[PDB]
RNA sequence: CUCGCUUCGG
């Protein structure tokens, strides 16, 4: 199961598992944000 | 014929703030002390060695701190911007190496680069990678380019080394003790011990006391013990004044009647009048003769010193303490400590080479124990310091100095607390003004007197109505927006002057000289520098010299009439501040000058070196003439002031029109707008804090002072403009409480954005097992994820985008029980709240430990409701009382409808005419297009804004006429229409409102716990209970403090009248006369804990009849 | 298992800050408080 | 409506109903919508010169 | 961050005057004609317009991008 | 960078030209709507580089 | 959780 991440500067789609060090390819930097989700979510005007 | 203006001198502060100010302060001082103290501390300890093993040496040579780095990578170093350390809670830090050159086997090995410690650095210093800069680059690092800087950053928290206020030490200090008597006291301190010693004429007489004394002894033993032994002599040094000798001739008799007429027989005195220092070790000849000598020499007024037991200095310095004492005995001229010519404010620079020369001290001791206990016992294989150097001393005490902000110095004796707090990042204002803050050195512990109060000595310096209101009122206070704070000069030019202005040599005349009514003496720092005829010149040329830039321009003297004593300041943390010069009526700057440096020809440091402006300090500018303005210059003016308005502070100068309001008001609108909503920087989307609150739609104020200009606050709004309308409407304004447009709420107006933080952790245990997070668990019935693990996504860490509800899963966390297969229990992260929210960002990291660390970042949209506090800028603060349709407001001709409509009975009492003026110069700005300024002590005058509101065609007071919207009929009154800068606080009432079930208690004692995070109940007080017992309602009082809180039912015994369990008494073994009864459970502790206590407490119970 | 109806359905869940072990098909609270 | 930069994405449905500006303002459908009363200045004597 | 859709007291549209009162004053306009060239009689929208701070622009140089 | 309740907000205070007579009031919930009750609008903007 | 420390609010 693909679980997909972006890395603070190469904003570049990385595929990690479990239990990997957080790391980046052509890059080094070790801040692994998560993408958004595809749910649909619903917002009120208000 | 009035005095020619310079329009333009206020060009002189920015300039000035181009090179120091608000925050250069702290940077200036962590740069002094990173690149020159260190090296000056490790130059005092550069050799260790060790009594055992002789010709056996560690040596140091150069020391380097280089820039920020992370261990994070094996053995490796990488470079690491402030925002990563923010992120990954980790510390902002650089390594201390070393180089060095021991003996392993008597053969010198050398290391060019030895890692032993890491220094927290401060943003913007020399070192950080922030410094020299441009925006865009601050963009690429995630930083925000408004930001001040000038805080560590220690384990992802941002931490402040707040500057400490002290009492300057080696002064003499004549004051009123407990009983009435004027005694003396001077706290001499060198680089090695404090001692205050003290002087008392409790029975008429004078008596030295000191901690190293048994017994207080005579003043006039101490003289005959320090080599003077006339009496004669004596009585001259103290002075010739009959009144003098009256007041003296006792403490003589006293002397007299003793048979202590030679350095000898008071020696001795002395010597049986001291106390051993708890058996010190080690006894060279039953000493006593040679201790009283050694005290005298050494321990009894340090800061003067005696070149070769020879106590001459000495012995004027307590002759003019003598005299000083004497003569402040008549004529109760006492001095006053909150005078703060006496103060002295301590940096970062300061506290942390005090803590560096600590560590290094502790570092090279423990080096040296650990070389004695290896060296002489082990092997051939020769001891070698590089194997035993361990490098997280020094790295583990500066960090846990600074996170947790207590300082333990052993070697000074220092005990001191709260020297470091977390930045507060309530708003950009927050922060700036928290950065220039001040502590003293008396706590909120009690209800002093003096400190407190704002004494006339803080002109310029600090600013007079920023003060935290509560406990804490005085006792915490803010630079002034143009200050300096001198560092340590040299001492030597001054020295050399002083002796080339015709000072006269203390040792070559006796004490009489001082008595002359014309001879002046002049200090240096504490110490007598000598003696000098007309003081004019002397004074006057220093100044000169001073000028002309021999001398360091921070260097102060300062002439003391009544004392006649000329005192020559040169230690750091004086408080300075730039004045112009001011010869015969004219000013030395022109308008050529400030047109010069407009142009860019000149800066501030030129018209420094042209005797143009020149820095005073509080005991100069004491002896000194100062002219706010041109017009009241005068003959005997010898300065004048650059700019009135910098004697506010940095959250002062966010009034417009101050000096129209009451001061209490000013102090209330400082408190309040450190606590405004708006925005942090332009980094505050990336930023991850536990607790953020930003504006929606942020606007500049239409009134702005000048101080907001040079802050740049207009970059980073934290309010918005709404148009006011002073009115009573509906009653629901009664007291501070305003009305609100329902249509401007909808359509945006204070709409704000809370972000909260939920952090956890996984780390790898000592056994070979990790926490592990499991994916959601699906419900078998719908193949769905259950309702409490509906947010998650598929790793079990919940997905950006969604929306939490109360008691939802965020991290789905399992952790091992065993530190043969592992055991995990769930321990998941559950989103505690009232109120949904949205997961906006998570960030995932991971530390050298394995540890993984998972941030979310929780946004909730909030909109202004009932029970919001709203602010004015003025002290005005509000609740929202009432949320009126549009349609209900009242409409002028033009169809404007109020945003807010404010009580006009808040006014008179509070006297707030600048919340008034502000209104109308809004109107007037926004009408023309316009920024009006109410900068204090100037700004725009009120007839400007009222031609330009007749120009305009609304009336020339902003009092429009005004038609009802309830009842469509005009008012009979005008109305005070116009544009206001609201700004809103982040007291909530969604945040604040609580409520309590029976809820959970406290394991002690079986009560509901304390604060709302723990889900606590409220507390019935002491007076509480009071009123209560007034009212005489028992039932109440007996159901609130016993069934309600700790109801409980015991098992007394009867018989022996202690307390059983389960109908059954252990003590007598029996249960016939076990009874139960009800009781409060605190009442239960008490009566286990006083039977602990040996106090047995029987009772003896009866039928209720 | 429940205590009154015999079921196995006990679900822990909180309620306004008091944990709370309950059945969830008569709605018997098992145990209560920490 | 907004602003964006190179990646971002909005992508999004809007479901319009009808409704009344009392129940939120966003459904009023005049900007501004006021009445004033008509003046009428009058001069109680013949003003002339300057 | 962004300047806000509606004018906050009275409601007129203000959000599509943004980018063009710009241009007036990357034009040789002042404050008080180019609002006046947009249209905005009462001082409300004058203030929505004249004490609007951009933001958005700032905020986007650290966008992730 | 707008979050997703503020451009909600923003898109909310859009006028629609649509004539009001033509509609009704959407019933209590039926949050589905129908044909006769409500409108639909896309918005579906990629920004990319030049 | 306990404890302390700070910052607030009033
Ligand atoms: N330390 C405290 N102890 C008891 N009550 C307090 C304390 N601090 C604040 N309060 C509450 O706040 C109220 C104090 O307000 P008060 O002093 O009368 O007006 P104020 O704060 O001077 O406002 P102005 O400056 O006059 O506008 C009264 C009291 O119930
Ligand atoms: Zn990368
Ligand atoms: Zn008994
Ligand atoms: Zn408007």
């Amino acid at each position: 199961q693909p679980m997909i991440y972006i890395c603070g500067e190469c904003h570049t789609e990385n595929e990690i598992k479990s239990r990997d060090p957080i790391r980046c390819r052509e890059c080094g930097y070790r801040i692994m944000y998560k993408k958004r989700t595809k749910r649909l979510v619903v917002f009120d005007a208000r | 014929a009035p005095i020619p203006t310079v329009e333009e001198k206020w060009r002189l502060l920015p300039a000035f703030l181009k090179v120091k100010g608000l925050v250069k302060q702290h940077i200036d001082s962590f740069n002094y002390f990173i690149n020159v103290e260190i090296k000056k501390i490790m130059k005092a300890n550069e050799k260790v060695t060790s009594d055992a093993d002789p010709m056996w040496y560690l040596k140091y040579l150069n020391i380097y701190v280089g820039l920020p780095d992370v261990e994070e990578s094996f053995n490796v170093t990488r470079p690491v911007s402030p925002h990563e350390c923010r992120l990954r809670d980790m510390t902002y830090s650089a390594p201390i190496t070393v180089d060095i050159e021991y003996t392993r086997g008597s053969q010198r090995i050398i290391r060019n680069a030895l890692p032993i410690g890491r220094m927290p650095i401060m943003l913007r210093s020399s070192n950080c990678v922030l410094t020299g800069k441009t925006p865009a680059e601050f963009a690429k690092l995630n930083e925000c380019p408004l930001d001040p800087g000038g805080y560590f950053i220690v384990k992802g928290v941002e931490k402040v080394i707040l500057i400490q206020e002290q009492l300057s030490k080696n002064r003499i200090i004549v004051e009123a003790d407990r009983k009435g008597a004027v005694g003396a006291s001077v706290t001499s301190s060198t680089h090695e011990k404090k001692s205050r010693t003290n002087m008392a004429v409790k029975q008429g007489r004078f008596y030295l006391r000191h901690n190293t004394l048994s017994e207080d002894i005579p003043i006039v033993i101490i003289f005959k013990a320090m080599g003077v032994e006339s009496d004669q002599e004596i009585v001259q040094m103290i002075g010739t004044e009959e009144h003098v000798m009256a007041a003296f001739g006792p403490s003589l008799e006293e002397c007299q009647k003793a048979q202590i007429f030679t350095q000898m027989q008071a020696l001795k005195y002395i010597g049986n009048k001291v106390r051993r220092q708890r058996m010190w070790g080690g006894g060279p000849k039953k000493t006593k003769i040679e201790e009283a000598r050694e005290l005298l020499a050494s321990t009894i007024l340090t800061h003067v010193p005696v070149k070769e037991f020879n106590f001459r200095a000495k012995c004027i310095y307590t002759a003019v303490m003598v005299r000083r004492v004497i003569l402040a005995q008549g004529d109760n001229k006492v001095d006053d400590r909150d005078y703060y010519g006496n103060k002295r404010l301590e940096l970062a620079g300061q506290l942390l080479s005090l803590l560096f020369e600590d560590l290094f001290k502790k570092f090279n001791s423990e080096m040296k124990k650990i070389a004695d206990q290896v060296i002489p016992k082990q092997r051939a294989a020769q001891f070698d310091v590089v194997k035993h150097m361990r490098q997280d001393q020094i790295t583990n005490g500066m960090v846990n100095a600074i996170s947790t902000g207590n300082w333990s110095l052993k070697r000074f004796k220092m005990d001191r607390q709260g020297v470091t707090q977390v930045l507060s990042r309530l708003s950009y204002i927050s922060a700036l003004g928290m950065m220039t803050r001040i502590s003293s050195q008396f706590e909120k512990t009690r209800k002093v007197s003096g400190p407190r109060s704002l004494q006339p000595s803080q002109w310029g310096m600090l600013c007079p109505s920023d003060t935290p209101e509560g406990e804490a009122c005085g006792l915490v206070k803010n630079l002034a927006l143009m200050t300096h704070i001198t560092t340590d000069m040299e001492d030597g030019p001054i020295v050399k002057l002083a002796s080339n202005l015709g000072v006269e040599d203390v040792n070559l005349l006796c004490g009489e000289e001082l008595s002359y009514p014309n001879v002046f003496l002049v200090f240096l720092n504490g110490n007598i520098l000598g003696v000098i005829r007309d003081h004019k010149k002397l004074v006057n040329t220093f100044r000169l010299m001073r000028r002309a830039g021999y001398i360091n321009e921070f260097v102060s003297i300062s002439t003391n009439l009544t004392d006649r004593c000329v005192y020559i300041s040169s230690d750091g943390g004086r408080l300075c501040r730039p004045y112009i010069i001011v010869k015969k009526q004219k000013p030395a700057v022109t308008n050529k000058h400030m047109e010069e440096l407009a142009q860019g020809y000149r800066n501030f440091e030129d018209f420094l070196h042209e005797s143009l402006v020149e820095y005073l300090d509080v005991n100069e500018e004491n002896d000194c003439n100062i002219a706010l303005y041109e017009h009241t210059i005068n003959k005997d003016t010898t300065h004048l002031e650059i700019e009135p308005f910098t004697l506010l502070g940095v959250c002062a100068g966010l009034i417009p029109y101050p000096h129209h309001n009451q001061s209490p008001r000013n102090t209330y609108q400082c408190a309040m707008g450190k606590q405004a909503m708006g925005t942090i920087g332009y980094n505050q989307r990336n930023r991850i804090d536990t607790l953020m609150y930003l504006l929606a739609y942020p606007q500049k104020p239409m009134v702005k002072t000048k101080t907001i200009e040079l802050i740049e606050f207009e970059k980073l709004p934290a309010g918005q403009n709404a148009t006011v309308a002073v009115m009573s409407y509906s009653g629901y304004d009664i007291e501070d409480a305003l009305v609100l447009n329902k249509a401007s709420l909808d359509r945006g107006f204070g709409r704000c954005l809370v972000y909260k933080n939920a952090k956890c952790t996984l780390k790898r245990y000592t056994n070979q097992t990790f926490d592990k997070v499991m994916g959601p668990m699906l419900d078998a019935a719908t193949r769905k994820p259950i309702w409490r693990h509906e947010i998650l996504d598929a790793d079990g860490i919940c997905s950006p985008g969604e929306k939490v509800e109360n008691k939802q899963v965020l991290v789905n966390k399992s952790m091992p029980t065993v530190t043969q297969q592992p055991q995990y229990k769930d321990v998941p992260i559950t989103y505690k709240g009232a109120t949904d929210s949205y997961i906006e960002k998570v960030m995932i990291s991971s530390n050298a430990e394995d540890a993984f660390l998972i941030k979310m970042l929780l946004r909730q949209t909030r909109r202004p409701e009932i029970g919001d506090k709203f602010s004015s800028r003025h002290g005005q603060k509000g609740v929202c009382g009432l949320i009126v349709p549009q349609e209900d407001m009242p409409f002028c001709d033009s169809g404007i409808c109020p945003d807010i409509i404010m009580n006009p009975h808040g006014f008179p009492s509070r006297m707030t005419v600048g919340k008034l003026i502000e209104l109308l110069a809004g109107k007037a700005g926004v009408l023309d297009g316009r920024f009006h300024y109410g900068t204090a002590f100037g700004g725009s005058k009120v007839k400007d804004v009222c031609e330009d509101l007749v120009r305009h065609g609304y009336n020339y007071l902003g009092k429009d006429y005004v038609t009802s919207g309830i009842t469509g009929e005009p008012l009979e009154a005008y109305i005070y229409f116009g544009p206001v800068y609201y700004q809103k606080l982040k007291h909530m009432v969604l945040d604040k409102m609580h409520a309590r079930a029976r809820g959970p208690r406290a394991v002690l004692t079986r009560q509901p716990t304390e604060g709302r995070s723990r889900d606590g109940g409220l507390r019935l007080g002491e007076m509480e209970r009071d009123c209560l017992i007034g009212y005489g309602a028992s039932m109440l009082l007996l159901e609130r403090l016993m069934i309600s809180s700790d109801a409980f039912e015991v098992d007394v015994c009867g018989q022996c009248g202690l307390l059983g369990y389960s109908g059954w008494c252990h003590y007598c073994k029996s249960s016939c006369h076990v009874s139960s009864l009800r009781i409060p459970y605190a009442c239960k502790l008490l009566f286990q804990e006083l039977q602990s206590m040996n106090i047995i407490p029987r009772l003896k119970l009866s039928k209720y009849n | 298992r429940c205590p009154d109806c015999g079921s196995t359905e006990l679900v822990e869940d909180s309620h306004y800050s008091q944990s709370q072990l309950v059945c969830s098909d008569c709605g018997c609270v098992v145990t209560e408080g920490v | 409506i907004a602003q964006l930069r190179p990646g971002q994405e909005i992508d999004l449905l809007m479901h319009c109903v009808k409704g009344i500006g009392k129940d939120h303002a966003k459904f009023s459908p005049v900007a501004t919508a006021s009445y004033r009363l008509l003046p009428d200045i009058t001069l109680l004597e013949p003003v002339e010169g300057e | 961050m962004i300047i806000p859709v509606r004018c906050f007291t009275c409601g007129k549209i203000v959000g599509n005057k943004w980018e063009a009162y710009l241009g007036l004053l990357q034009a040789e306009y002042t404050e008080g004609d180019a609002l006046d060239a947009l249209g905005l009689k009462r001082y409300c929208c004058r203030r929505m317009l004249l004490a609007h701070v951009d933001l958005i622009e700032k905020l986007l140089n650290y966008a992730p991008l | 960078i707008v979050q997703d309740e503020i451009l909600a907000h923003r898109l909310g205070l859009i006028p629609i030209h649509a004539d009001p007579r033509l509609f009704e009031y959407r019933n209590q919930g039926d949050e589905e709507g129908t044909e006769i009750d409500t409108l639909q609008f896309r918005l579906q903007v990629r920004c990319t580089r030049n």
